[PDB]
């Protein structure tokens, strides 16, 4: 559909202060480009961004409360440094299918202190050498990747 | 209308063109092998009288 | 926005005068059309003098005011007139300027954020681009060509449509909320219309260019033109650039486009289901319609149904000319006899019967016409322009290129007019177990004496030899032809002209009605037989490749798959409107009362029963993840419903849930027993069958506004329901009445009640008690 | 003849050579991939051990 009334929809006459919670799979967004977000949206602290030919983080508001992001199936590239501001008291985080090459684009993230977990799977990174222990040395708060801790450690349901 | 196709004089070479290769292709047809430059050197075309 | 109040404001003013307010009061709508000519009328004698002379003046185009503003475009960039405030008299909304300013925009002006839609508006173009760019080009060389003017098709086209269904297209791909009242063609193929919907939505385009782009799209350009060699739209588009009268640049393109697979397929198709519906000697016919309606084949992407496609095509064949017949498709007027082809140009006749000795005294009737006729006929690389009179073949005239392809155009033909003394007196070799009754079905003489010559090649060559023989005079000696289609001979065939060139294909455009017997003898409004039964390959095994024989007797799967499709079939049977069904069920969150449904429990044998718990407590917890929050995948909802019967247990879970028959599913994961794709979701391929899901409820995926449409329908007008937006359809109850503007000038009421039954049975029940 | 070939312009068949190419980037990859154990093992046949 369209992430405007996906969202109108979404929104049963509900205030966009409430939520704790938000949904926009299977949608499209023009330009690959987030559009109708907020900061109003204050309660929010999950959020699924699944399969929207989405390719950019530009129209992102500055989220607090949010603690857990999904992007995946998108082909987003190069903009990781938005979420040290937006949502820096952010845990969780996923990017499977997404497009990402290097490392120097992962190098932002070191600034979420409150980083737990994150999951890389698909991406041409994954196909070098000696690849989740650069990364863990480089992250150092980081437990958990792609679902799995150091010494293949795999971590509960939730 | 003078000035028009007196601008498009340019047309003449069309038509002398399709001219001799409707001459040469068909003299290179009746031997299926190419044969233009040989009409084009040897064919004879009478143009008058001396 | 303001605009809107703008829009409001010109209607206002434009009623507010006396003679618009008059035009737009009376009649309806389509007085538009008619205004919309009366207006903006002027033509010129010779253009191209007019653009001549107007483009060295100084400012030769009218544009647009506000855009040239907006766009920051000066009126001169460096001592360069482009425009100067001005009214064009005719628009009153235009400046004049100079075509300058086109370069100037080119190289400096806005720009948009991508321009590769063009690909798809035009992808004609860029596919001619692209076959033309794997055309290995040989040699030229020089020679005579032989030419035959023929009609034929230069556009390699993919489900060519009508301009009626085409129309449809236009607006529901561009203009949603103006589009008419949905079409039988618009649900049937609704895999089409999404794919051209999803390219060009939410995009900067001028709508009226693509339309007509797609116009253009879906026409085969069919055209009267000399031709040479084989007959393929991928060479018909550039045949210019490979061969003339006196020239050919000779050139590989057979593995470009190939549209020639699908044709005959589909001559297969119709050649299986015409020899298959011979059985049935009282009601052939209706088995032929049924096996019609309930089949279908793959083409490219997307499924469509047989019907439908025959009567898009255009081959002239004895094979499809029958299955257009039974449907009611009108049809050239193009005769077969055998694997020929004929075409009448003149002459007339009337049905006269002689008899025929077949052994000894054995009389059997046969009919032949009386009057002079002309008639053009097409053998394999060969061709003629015949005449009979009278029981007799007055001449033939041939254009071929081959010996065996005349021998045989000259034996068919001679059949054709029943000439020679074989008629009179039959062959003795010929007996009454073959001249009829093979399964029942007598067949007339001349059928007799076709099969006897493709039988063996004597036959053939005593049938030839029956005409009779004369000595070659001089100089016909090259229009002459002996027993072995020589050229030239000392003695040949009498009146048997031969010459080099191939005789040109006649043209009509004409449309004839033609009905067809309880034998499959199609009549076309007078005697005449234009095809029959009797004129087919007699049998042949071929494996099918995407096609789907929904029908009973043409199947050969097992009882299990068949009952396991079935099954799935009746579950997707309830998903039609009305309460105590999936979908209100499903709005209700009323999850549980889908465990109960009746096709579930009739499904649930089938289960494997060693672990049908651990399967049941599964797919009875995903459907309640999918139905409580909202967002739910309907196709894994109908795949997993089977097993919500049982109760629940406790095991662990591998990851596919089996049948009794070591099939199983896969829950999210498409394959062979249980398949579909987001592309096309008004399809479930259960074990290589279509099974067409009904479009009442939309999905996460699927959702627009065309998942609807076949829930709702007419009903008696009532004013005191409500109007409402297309968008806000989906949040409609069902068996709730709403009115709704429809397409243009029109104001409807719907009823989320889903009646649609099938015409065409009713009707053929109801005429058929007629007779009795 | 002559005139044939004055007429089709026949001239020898000019020899390519192979075009000179640069340093590969992607053959350090492969080499470490290489040195990578796989999941599955023993897709190459040996024969016995005699006594």
């Amino acid at each position: 559909m369209e992430m405007g009334r996906r969202i109108h929809l979404e929104l049963r006459n509900r205030t966009p202060s409430d939520v704790k919670e938000l949904v926009l799979d299977n949608s499209r967004s023009n330009e690959g480009k987030l559009e109708g977000l907020t900061d109003e949206f204050e309660e929010l602290e999950f959020l699924s961004t699944i399969n929207v030919g989405l390719t950019s983080i530009a129209n992102l508001p500055k989220l607090n409360k949010l603690k857990k992001l999904e992007l995946s199936d998108n082909r987003v590239s190069g903009g990781l440094e938005v979420l040290a501001e937006k949502c820096p008291n952010l845990t969780h985080l996923n990017l499977s299918g997404n497009k990402i090459k290097d490392l120097s684009t992962i190098e932002p993230l070191k600034k979420l202190e409150n980083l737990k977990s994150l999951d890389l799977f698909n991406c041409e990174v994954t196909n070098l050498n000696d690849y989740r222990e650069n990364v863990f040395k480089l992250l150092p708060q980081l437990t958990y990747l792609d679902g799995y801790d150091r010494d293949d450690k795999e971590a509960p349901d939730s | 209308i003078k000035n028009d196709w007196l601008s498009k004089a340019r047309r003449c070479f069309i038509t002398t063109m399709d001219t001799v290769e409707t001459i040469c292709l068909r003299e290179s047809a009746k031997a299926e092998e190419n044969l233009v430059e040989k009409t084009l050197n040897e064919k004879q075309m009478w143009i008058g009288k001396k | 926005m303001s605009l809107l109040l703008t829009i409001a404001k010109e209607y206002k003013r434009l009623c507010q005068d006396a003679k618009a307010a008059q035009m737009m009061t009376v009649g309806t709508v389509s007085n538009y059309t008619t205004f919309k000519k009366w207006t903006t009328s002027r033509k010129e004698k010779n253009p191209s003098l007019r653009m001549r002379w107007a483009m060295s003046s100084k400012f030769p185009i009218i544009a647009n005011k506000r855009m040239l503003e907006e766009a920051q475009i000066p009126k001169e960039h460096n001592n360069v007139a482009l425009w100067e405030d001005t009214e064009d008299v005719s628009k009153r909304d235009h400046v004049l300027a100079s075509a300058s300013c086109i370069n100037y925009w080119n190289f400096c002006g806005p720009c948009v954020n991508n321009s590769e839609v063009i690909k798809e508006v035009y992808k004609s173009r860029f596919g001619r681009l692209e076959r033309r760019k794997e055309i290995m080009w040989k040699e030229l060389r020089f020679t005579l060509v032989d030419r035959q003017r023929r009609r034929v098709d230069t556009q390699p086209v993919e489900q060519r449509l009508r301009t009626g269904e085409i129309k449809d297209l236009q607006m529901w791909t561009l203009f949603e909320d103006e589009a008419p009242l949905a079409s039988k063609f618009i649900l049937d193929n609704y895999g089409l219309v999404k794919e051209m919907r999803s390219k060009f939505a939410n995009k900067p385009l001028n709508k009226e260019v693509v339309a007509h782009m797609l116009e253009k799209q879906f026409n085969p350009e069919s055209r009267f033109l000399p031709v040479f060699g084989a007959i393929r739209p991928e060479r018909m588009e550039l045949i210019h650039a490979l061969g003339g009268e006196t020239w050919i640049q000779e050139a590989n393109t057979a593995g470009i486009s190939n549209v020639d697979q699908r044709k005959n397929d589909i001559r297969a198709v119709c050649r299986k289901v015409c020899l298959a519906a011979n059985a049935s000697i009282m009601n052939a016919k209706s088995k032929l319609v049924e096996y019609i309606k309930s089949t279908s084949m793959r083409i490219g992407e997307t499924e469509r149904k047989l019907e439908e496609l025959i009567l898009e095509t255009d081959d002239v064949s004895p094979e499809v000319t029958l299955c257009k017949s039974a449907l009611g498709g009108q049809l050239g007027k193009t005769l077969s006899f055998g694997p020929m082809l004929l075409k009448k140009i003149s002459g007339s006749g009337v049905k006269v019967k002689d008899t025929v000795y077949i052994q000894g005294v054995r009389a059997v009737q046969f009919e032949y016409w009386s009057e002079q006729e002309e008639f053009y006929g097409e053998y394999k690389s060969a061709t003629a322009l015949f005449s009979r009179k009278e029981r007799s073949l007055e001449w033939i005239t041939i254009g071929g290129g081959i010996n065996e392809d005349r021998k045989r155009l000259l034996a068919m033909c001679m059949i054709f007019c029943r000439d020679g003394d074989y008629f009179k007196d039959a062959p003795a070799t010929i007996t009454m177990a073959d001249l009829s009754t093979k399964l029942g079905r007598e067949i007339p003489y001349q059928y007799v004496m076709m099969n006897w010559i493709q039988k063996s090649e004597d036959n053939l060559e005593a049938l030839l030899y029956s005409r009779g023989i004369v000595e070659t005079n001089p100089g016909k000696m090259g229009s002459s032809m002996g027993i072995d289609g020589s050229k030239r001979a000392i003695k040949s065939l009498r009146a048997v002209t031969i010459q080099s060139g191939k005789i040109d294909m006649p043209e009509s455009k004409e449309k004839i009605h033609l009905e067809l017997s309880d034998n499959l003898e199609a009549f076309d409004s007078s005697g005449r037989i234009v095809a029959t039964i009797l004129d087919l390959p007699s049998d042949k095994k071929v494996t099918f490749q995407d096609v789907s024989f929904q029908h009973p007797d043409l199947a050969v799967l097992r009882d299990e798959k068949t009952a396991i499709t079935k099954g799935y079939e009746a579950l997707i049977k309830r998903l039609g409107t009305g309460d105590n069904d999936i979908p209100s069920l499903i709005a209700k969150k009323d999850y549980l009362s889908l465990y109960n449904l009746p096709e579930v429990k009739l499904m649930a044998p089938l289960i494997r029963p060693n672990r049908k718990g651990v399967y049941s407590r599964v797919a009875r917890k995903l459907v309640s993840t999918q139905v409580t929050t909202g967002h739910y995948s309907l196709h894994e909802l109908i795949k997993v419903l089977p097993f919500t019967y049982f109760a629940p247990k406790q095991g662990m879970f591998e990851g596919r849930l089996f049948f009794s028959n070591d099939s199983f599913v896969e829950p999210g994961v498409n394959n062979n027993v249980f398949s579909w794709s987001k592309a096309d979701s008004s399809k479930i391929y259960c074990h290589g069958i279509a099974i067409r899901v009904p479009l009442v409820v939309g999905d996460e995926h699927m959702d627009t506004s065309l998942a609807l449409l076949e829930g709702f329908s007419v009903c008696e007008n009532d004013p005191r329901a409500p109007m409402v937006t297309r968008q806000d359809l989906i949040d409609v109850g069902f068996g709730q009445k709403v009115r709704l503007f429809v397409g243009q000038g029109s104001v409807r009421t719907f009823k989320r009640t889903a009646s649609q039954r099938a015409a065409s049975s009713d009707v053929n029940k109801n005429v058929k008690k007629i007779k009795m | 003849t002559q005139d044939v070939i004055t007429t089709e312009g026949l001239k020898q068949s000019e020899n390519k050579l192979p075009e000179p190419r640069s340093f590969p980037r992607w053959f350090n990859a492969e080499w470490m991939w290489a040195i990578k154990d796989s999941d599955l093992t023993g897709w190459v046949p040996m024969a016995e051990y005699p006594p």
